[PDB]
């Protein structure tokens, strides 16, 4: 769109700035679900492979938990830092082209006059 | 083949393309499109016999030619400003010539006759090579130009492989046929939306990628290439059948399934840029990609079908391959909706 | 033992197991540590530290 | 523009038209992309000779080492098809009817 | 490790373990003509790995615990009631014949590995080659009729294409009249009431189509019960023999490496045994198939895949 | 060692022209590197004055830059000269 | 419990309802304009460095 | 594209003769097009066949753009309705009927007729309107 | 590039050609080096859109 | 004359082009691809480009070329069809003489032709630069930066072909 924004310092997973986040916290309700996606894998390895499904090596859940939520954790940072990317660079276009953005004048619903279309 | 020769060809042209995402010299992306060319040949017939054959003489022509065609798109572009770097195209005529050029590499348009035969002729393995790998290196160029890009161009392109790809879908028997003429038809669905905004292009490409691996190693664990034959594996393989199902669900586009996760967002995207009647049509006639999705599921798992006593034998042994990512695969290509505000990072 | 073959999977593969719990255990420490640092740098450069 | 430019630019229309027409065999069909890569060299010699871009002679001598490249695997594929089929016809080549 | 695509790269070469004796001699022949007897001879002779002719149970023989499962369970064929009218409605006759073909392409399948991996020649009576004879014999004398036909030879194309003619074939050719002469004294009662012709059209065909449809592939030796009390000599000519005129000892290392990867995939080379051809003497109904099949689960071991059965005492399944 | 000389040996009794081959082929792979005139070969490279020598805005300060050809002050290829 | 949390419990939601009403309506205006004349961070297509050029003397003296 | 600004030029309704002629040169010129395709992907017996083939093609097309036109135009003036897409409805009709005589089956034309009547009704739709199919990415 | 490598590894591939008043062997001009001097030193850090 | 030198060899370019595109016989096919490969150097000799437009003699029409009418020698039919036979070739020969006249009457004429490209109808002569180019060729000395500018393309080409080497054996195997 981004793409080309001053400052793009190419193949940057997480560039400087997103360092100044809040960082997604360890009970993020989108990082535990990267968890849950964790278990699902979990479960069809098993299932894929004529394994006893839950009680089938925990120890291959456990690293398919690990990976979504760590995969995932990295992934929020990117998520929020190009999220809020979009809206500093949008606050100040504004005030560099007010005009553009004309602020509207206070007229209260006392006197606008909107239609009122019997219904029958 | 020998194994450590079968596997050069197969990331000579892993780095073709590689080539294509980081050249910044149009001759150089050129010379990534050749060496794709140059190791896909030999990929597509590793088992030689006489459908691969054909297979790779349809598929050679086809992409040699349109490599041939995008060469003189370089050559026009540089007559006109003398500038071989990857930019907006300085001249109708140029950007009108690569556009067909570079579709008739990736195939949506009616260059897309090549499609179905090359598939149907090499084996399955090769099968997902060509139809999930072979498509990012011509849409890497589709992303980089799309300033320059036509908009009549490109839409009635797009248009003409989601029909294209809905109807003829519907009376296609052979498994690998019915999975071209879907990405056929979900190749249409990024290339519309490419003029808009790249980044449901790119968004619409990994979802459909991550959905025909999950639909392409299922399919060579089943090792059946027929609707009927992937009809059996409901006795045998009942859980793959199962998956099988889930997968046909997700690709096909229903809630909440991760088949929403592209066109929902490429509706919403093409609708903020007041082309209404253009989403319409293209998510009614995605109804006919669903319909012979439908028939594949009904005779793969909802219903069971006949089997052979031969088959009581194949109880007996257990599988071989452990065909490597199909578990997160097919997580990753069901139940990745709520995760829908992650389209952010890719911009 | 019924299998007349000893089976493929059927030694546990301890090489392999005790591999992935030490990545289990390393990839989320490393997740608890980056997690901190975050904090803490986002603590500090935001001005709140 | 020089008229020399437009020779040659019909050049690979005309090599387009008889490549994309077909008559019989597949000779002819290697031979008609091979006029593709032909005009488009003295097409890209032309230019690059005339406005001195030193570097971009680069580009002759690459083009057509990757256009015979095609002929390597084009030429390739026809005696195949000649092996198994017989004469190499382009009608002969239907076997993937489905 | 297995046969992996890295194993090779970093070591075994197939050609390495072949030597001259790494032959796939099989030992042919009529009803109760030696085959086996014979068979077993050359093999010990030679110190070769002689395998058993495959039955419709050998396949449970291949996995399990070398149990033979229940006929319904391993089959859905009885050869005994074959032999006691093998008109009967239930397609006994072709049922059998395809899952005895199966049973070979198995067979087959296993004396391959072995010769492949260990090097070792092997023995094994009949062949996936041979079993033709037996339905060939089985429609002239109308137990079966075209369909049958037309579904086996389709699985011969289908399956026995990727599997080349042995080193060298031995048929033990005891006449007709010969073998009726010992079968009485065999006296098991489903296998008395067979016809003349039949064992006749088992010869016969044997005569004009095995030999000839073998010799250009492989080397054809021919004896009878005389000279299998006489293998001393059956087992110089092999020696003789300079296993020439077969497409065996030209292939190269590539070939054995491919061969490995089909062999090694016991559901690959059984893959094209369950054409979806629907033949209605063979084709199990959905009702019938799925109540099997969960018989089939229910059993001990094949719930799970070998090695994840706790039922039979697998310990550790929760860190497999 | 005791092999690899056998081996060596022969190569050279029935492969001599490769062993040729490999021989030049290795030799002339390293020499180059650690030549002691590959540095004199770059030198007379650049010493080959294909495109004019353009003059500077004289501005002072410079002294190393000649005011005259003939100055003495700027390089010389003294060193061309006898070798 | 009360009917003071829900009253103050909604009227919160419509406060944060509005402003991510008026944020969306107001992006579709600020990303038209961007795409328009282009004078902003985004949408920013990218040209060619101004540091390739060879600014040394060249063979030709009036080039 | 001339050939398409001929028939948006001319007013509706008025000026008939300009209106059926534009209407089918646009049906001739897109018959064309899909009976050279025709051609293409599914040959003919010899030359003598490929001539037939398209003359039915490019009359039927021909027809529909001769009959929509017409009708359309006489009916805006006569009805004095120079904006009603009921214009065009008929209009559709009128070629899904002209279809249906062409192809001699009653079925195919009432199909035709309550298709082709309801797109010539949207096409006119969005001629009143701002409806574009084709919109330039403003965003 | 797509994926610009090109600029983070900090190595050149492809640019030295892209365009004629680059590093030219033995400085020998392009022709046209000094229109497109102007016209390239117009265009830096002024976007795509605009430039044109 | 000599001045339409260029244009005269450009003019045996093209309709050299409706030899072989016409698809005649694959070695009558290739020889009016030879002159056409032979005029086309021509026509880069009298630009400048020696060193290029003599690869044109050498790795095409002495080289790509010669393995290719190898390749159509020992392949074929029976009966080769010559230029005439099939009235579709000679129709083919006669259509790619309309188009260079059409368009070289329209340039000699009006000198505004717009066919696609919008180009005007001057001699050869008019396009060419001025300068003195010193010591060096241009063109002998811009494909000589293979090894000190060519880094990426040589790595990248060169690799390639060993690949080239090693696909074509793959396929012409046989499995
Ligand atoms: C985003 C989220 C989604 C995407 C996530 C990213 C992963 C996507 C792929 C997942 C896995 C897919 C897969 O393998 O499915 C099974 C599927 C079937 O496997 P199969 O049953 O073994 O059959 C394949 C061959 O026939 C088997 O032939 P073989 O028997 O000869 O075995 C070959 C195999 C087995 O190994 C060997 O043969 C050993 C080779 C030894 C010599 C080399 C040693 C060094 C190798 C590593 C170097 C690093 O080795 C390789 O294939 C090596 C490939 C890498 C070469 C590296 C060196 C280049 C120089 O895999 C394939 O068909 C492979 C296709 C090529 C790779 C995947 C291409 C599709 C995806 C592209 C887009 C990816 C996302 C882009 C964004
Ligand atoms: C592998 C062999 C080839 C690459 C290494 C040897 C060549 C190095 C070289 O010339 O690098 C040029 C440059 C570095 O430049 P350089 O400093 O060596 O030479 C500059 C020369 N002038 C000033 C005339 C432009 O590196 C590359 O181009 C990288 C090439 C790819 C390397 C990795 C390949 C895998
Ligand atoms: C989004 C909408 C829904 C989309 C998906 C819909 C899916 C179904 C749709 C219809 C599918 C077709 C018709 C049915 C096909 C059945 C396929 C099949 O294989 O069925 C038979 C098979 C027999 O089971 P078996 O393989 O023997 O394994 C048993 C368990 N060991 O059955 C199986 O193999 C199934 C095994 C299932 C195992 C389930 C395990 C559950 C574990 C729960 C753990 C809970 C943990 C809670 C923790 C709380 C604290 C955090
Ligand atoms: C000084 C330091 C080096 C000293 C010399 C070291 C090398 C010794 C070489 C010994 C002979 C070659 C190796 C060998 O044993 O080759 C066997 C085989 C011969 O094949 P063939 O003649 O067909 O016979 C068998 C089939 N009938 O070989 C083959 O089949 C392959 C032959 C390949 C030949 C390639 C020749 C390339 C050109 C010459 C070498 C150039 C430099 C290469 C790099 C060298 C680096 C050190
Ligand atoms: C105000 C402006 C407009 C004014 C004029 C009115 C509109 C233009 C005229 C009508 C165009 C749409 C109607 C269809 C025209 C083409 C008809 C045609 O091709 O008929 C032949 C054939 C049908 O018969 P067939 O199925 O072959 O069976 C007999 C076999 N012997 O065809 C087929 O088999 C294939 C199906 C038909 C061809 C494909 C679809 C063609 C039409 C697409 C939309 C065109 C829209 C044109 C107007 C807007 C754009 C300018
Ligand atoms: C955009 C162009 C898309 C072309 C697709 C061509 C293949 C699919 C369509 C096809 O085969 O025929 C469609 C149309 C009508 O076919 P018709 O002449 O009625 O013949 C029927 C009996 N074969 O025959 C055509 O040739 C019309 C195709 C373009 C319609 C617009
Ligand atoms: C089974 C077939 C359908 C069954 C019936 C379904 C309901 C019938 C109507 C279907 C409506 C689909 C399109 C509606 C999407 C939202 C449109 C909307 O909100 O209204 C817009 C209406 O605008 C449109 O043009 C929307 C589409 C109108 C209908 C044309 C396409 C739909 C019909 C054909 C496809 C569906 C039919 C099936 C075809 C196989 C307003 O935009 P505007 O035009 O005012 O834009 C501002 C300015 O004027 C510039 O335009
Ligand atoms: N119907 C049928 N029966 C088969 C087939 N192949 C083998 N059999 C049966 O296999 C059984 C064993 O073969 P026999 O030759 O009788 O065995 P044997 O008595 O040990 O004698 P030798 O084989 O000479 O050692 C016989 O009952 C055969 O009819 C087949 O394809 N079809």
């Amino acid at each position: 769109m981004m793409s080309g924004r001053p400052g793009r310092v190419p193949l940057q997973f997480l560039p400087n700035e997103a360092r100044s986040l809040p960082p997604p916290k360890l009970t993020d309700p989108r990082l535990v679900y990267m968890g849950f996606l964790g278990y699902c894998s979990g479960l069809i390895d098993n299932a894929i492979r004529r394994r006893p499904v839950v009680s089938a090596g925990l120890h291959r859940q456990l690293l398919y938990v690990t990976s979504f939520v760590f995969f995932g954790y990295y992934l929020l940072k990117r998520q929020d830092y190009m999220y809020a990317l979009r809206d500093h660079d949008m606050f100040a276009y504004v005030k560099s082209h007010p005009e553009d953005f004309p602020e509207k004048d206070k007229k209260t619903y006392g006197e606008i006059l909107e239609e009122f279309h019997p219904v029958r | 083949m020998n194994p450590i020769i079968y596997t050069t060809l197969i990331m000579t042209v892993m780095s073709g393309t590689m080539l294509v995402m980081i050249s910044s010299h149009w001759l150089l992306i050129w010379i990534g499109f050749e060496m794709n060319l140059l190791a896909m040949i030999p990929v597509l017939m590793k088992n030689f016999n006489p459908r691969a054959t054909e297979a790779a003489t349809k598929y050679f022509l086809t992409q040699a030619t349109a490599s041939m065609m995008l060469m003189m798109a370089i050559i026009i572009n540089l007559l006109y400003s003398g500038q071989w770097t990857i930019t907006k195209m300085f001249n109708p005529v140029a950007m009108t010539m690569m556009t067909m050029a570079l579709a008739m590499k990736l195939g949506l348009s009616p260059f897309h006759f090549w499609v179905p035969e090359v598939t149907q002729g090499i084996s399955l393995q090769a099968g997902l090579l060509l139809l999930t790998w072979q498509k990012l290196a011509p849409l890497s160029v589709l992303c980089q130009i799309s300033q320059s890009i036509n908009p009549n161009l490109m839409l009635t392109m797009a248009m003409l492989s989601i029909l294209i790809g809905g109807w003829g879908g519907l009376n296609q028997t052979q498994l690998r046929k019915i999975m071209a003429y879907s990405s056929i038809a979900h190749m249409g669905w990024m290339t519309a939306v490419l003029p808009y905004n790249t980044t449901m292009t790119i968004l619409n490409l990994l979802i459909y990628i991550t959905m025909t691996l999950a639909m392409f190693m299922l399919l060579i664990h089943s090792s059946a290439t027929t609707t009927l034959s992937l009809s059996h594996t409901w006795n045998k393989m009942p859980v793959i059948t199962s998956l099988m199902m889930v997968t046909l669900l997700s690709m096909g586009g229903l809630p909440p399934l991760s088949g929403f996760m592209p066109k929902w967002m490429i509706i919403q995207e093409m609708t903020k840029n007041e082309s209404i009647i253009m989403p319409t049509l293209m998510a009614m006639t995605a109804l006919l990609n669903l319909y012979f999705y439908m028939r594949l599921a009904y005779s793969s798992s909802l219903t069971m079908f006949p089997s052979t006593n031969n088959m009581k034998m194949k109880w007996q042994f257990e599988h071989t391959k452990q065909m490597k990512l199909l578990p997160t695969m097919i997580v990753l290509s069901t139940l990745v909706l709520p995760m829908t505000p992650a389209l952010s990072s890719l911009n | 033992k019924f299998y007349i073959r000893e089976p493929p999977h059927g030694s546990p593969d301890w090489l392999k197991v005790g591999l992935t719990l030490g990545t289990s255990v390393f990839l989320w420490i490393y997740l608890i540590k980056q997690h901190k640092e975050d904090v803490l740098e986002y603590k500090r450069r935001n001005g709140l530290e | 523009m020089p008229l020399v430019y437009m020779n040659i630019i019909m050049a690979f229309a005309i090599a387009l038209a008889g490549l994309l027409m077909y008559r019989s065999h597949l000779m002819s069909s290697l031979l008609c992309l091979e006029g593709m890569m032909l005009s488009l060299f003295i097409m890209s010699t032309l230019i690059i000779l005339n406005t001195h871009f030193t570097l971009a002679n680069m580009m002759p001598i690459i083009l057509l080492v990757f256009a015979a490249c095609e002929a390597a695997l084009g030429l390739s594929l026809l005696v195949m098809v000649s092996n198994t089929y017989g004469t190499d016809y382009v009608q002969n080549l239907n076997l993937l009817q489905c | 490790l297995q046969y992996g695509p890295l194993a090779f790269v970093l070591g075994e070469r197939t050609t390495r373990k072949l030597t001259e004796t790494s032959k796939v001699i099989t030992v042919d022949g009529n009803i109760c003509s030696g085959k086996g007897r014979l068979a077993r001879e050359i093999a010990e002779k030679l110190g070769l790995r002689h395998f058993p002719e495959a039955g419709i149970h050998y396949a449970d023989s291949t996995t399990g615990d070398g149990k033979p499962l229940d006929v319904q369970l391993s089959g859905n064929c009885s050869l005994e009631k074959f032999y006691d009218d093998p008109k009967s409605n239930d397609g006994n006759s072709y049922r059998l014949q395809s899952w005895l073909y199966a049973s070979r392409l198995l067979q087959y399948a296993d004396a391959l590995e072995h010769l492949l991996s260990t090097g070792q020649g092997v023995v094994l009576e009949r062949s996936i080659y041979s079993d033709f004879v037996f339905l060939e014999a089985m429609y002239r004398q109308g137990f079966i009729r075209k369909q049958c036909v037309e579904h086996y030879n389709e699985v011969k194309k289908v399956t026995a294409c990727e599997y080349l003619p042995p080193h060298v074939v031995v048929y033990v050719d005891v006449p007709v009249p010969e073998i009726q002469s010992r079968i009485q004294k065999k006296g098991n009662p489903h296998e008395m009431k067979i016809t003349a012709a039949y064992l006749q059209d088992i010869e016969n065909a044997y005569k004009k189509t095995f030999l000839p449809e073998m010799s250009e592939k492989c080397e054809v030796l021919q004896y009878s019960a005389r000279e299998a009390e006489d293998a001393e000599k059956v087992v110089e000519d092999i020696e003789y023999l300079k296993c020439d005129k077969g497409p065996w000892p030209d292939q190269d290392d590539r070939t054995f490496h491919r061969l490995r990867m089909l062999v090694q995939n016991k559901l690959e080379v059984l893959n094209y045994t369950t054409i979806p051809v629907y033949l209605p003497e063979i084709t199990i109904g959905a009702h019938q198939s799925d109540r099997v099949f969960q018989k089939f689960t229910e059993l001990p071991g094949r719930k799970y895949s070998p090695g994840y059965n706790e039922d039979v005492g697998d310990k550790w399944i929760w860190l497999k | 060692a005791g092999r690899i000389a056998s081996f060596l040996k022969n190569a050279w009794a029935k492969e001599p022209v490769l062993v040729a081959s490999f021989a030049i082929g290795g030799l002339a792979i390293i020499l180059p590197s650690l030549s002691p005139y590959t540095n004199y070969a770059i030198r007379i490279n650049r010493a080959t004055p294909y495109n004019y020598p353009v003059p500077l805005r004289d501005d002072g300060n410079m002294p190393d830059v000649p005011s005259h050809p003939q100055d003495p002050q700027g390089p010389s290829l003294e060193w061309l000269k006898n070798l | 419990d009360g009917p003071e949390k829900n009253y103050e419990k909604t009227m919160a939601i419509l406060q944060i309802e509005a402003e991510k009403a008026e944020l969306r309506l107001k992006e579709l205006e600020v990303r038209r304009l961007m795409r328009a004349r282009g004078d902003g961070p985004w949408y920013q297509y990218p040209t060619i460095d101004k540091a390739l050029i060879d600014h040394s003397p060249k063979t030709t003296p009036d080039n | 594209k001339t050939l398409l600004h001929k028939y948006s030029d001319i007013p509706e309704g008025t000026e008939c003769h300009r209106k059926a002629y534009a209407s089918t040169s646009i049906g001739g010129a897109t018959g064309l097009i899909v009976s050279a395709y025709s051609i293409a992907l599914k040959p003919p017996a010899s030359f003598l066949e490929g001539v037939a083939r398209t003359g039915r093609y490019t009359f039927t097309s021909a027809a529909i753009g001769a009959i929509f036109g017409l009708t359309s135009c006489i009916s805006a003036q006569v009805r004095e309705k120079p904006d009603d897409p009921l214009n065009y409805f008929i209009g559709g009709c009128a070629g899904g009927l002209t279809l249906g005589a062409r192809t001699r089956s009653y079925g195919i034309g009432a199909a035709a007729c309550a298709y082709m009547g309801l797109t010539a009704a949207l096409v006119k739709m969005g001629q009143l309107e701002g409806w574009q199919v084709f919109a330039e990415p403003k965003v | 590039p797509f994926f610009d490598v090109q600029k983070r590894l900090g190595l050149d591939l492809d640019r030295w050609m892209t365009i004629q008043s680059a590093e030219q062997p033995h400085k020998i001009p392009g022709r046209c080096h000094a229109f497109e001097k102007e016209w390239i030193e117009c265009a830096h850090g002024i976007g795509g859109i605009r430039a044109e | 004359m000599t001045m339409y030198i260029a244009f005269i060899l450009s003019t045996i370019f093209v309709i050299g082009f409706v030899g072989f595109s016409s698809k005649p016989s694959p070695i009558y096919g290739g020889l009016g691809l030879i002159v056409s490969g032979g005029v086309g150097c021509g026509i880069v000799l009298n630009f400048g480009g020696s060193f290029l437009g003599l690869m044109v003699f050498l790795i095409y029409l002495g080289g790509m070329l010669v393995v290719f009418g190898y390749t159509t020698a020992m392949a074929t039919e029976m009966y080769p069809e010559v230029w005439v036979s099939n009235k579709t070739v000679f129709g083919a020969f006669v259509s790619g003489l309309m188009m260079e006249f059409c368009m070289v009457y329209y340039a000699l004429k009006e000198e505004e032709v717009e066919i696609i490209f919008k180009f005007n109808g001057l001699g050869d002569w008019v396009i060419y630069d001025t300068g003195d180019s010193g010591f060096f060729s241009e063109e002998a000395m811009g494909i000589a930066a293979l090894y000190s500018y060519g880094t990426w393309l040589v790595i990248v080409t060169g690799w390639s072909l060993l690949i080239g080497v090693v696909v074509i054996m793959e396929i012409t195997r046989g499995n």
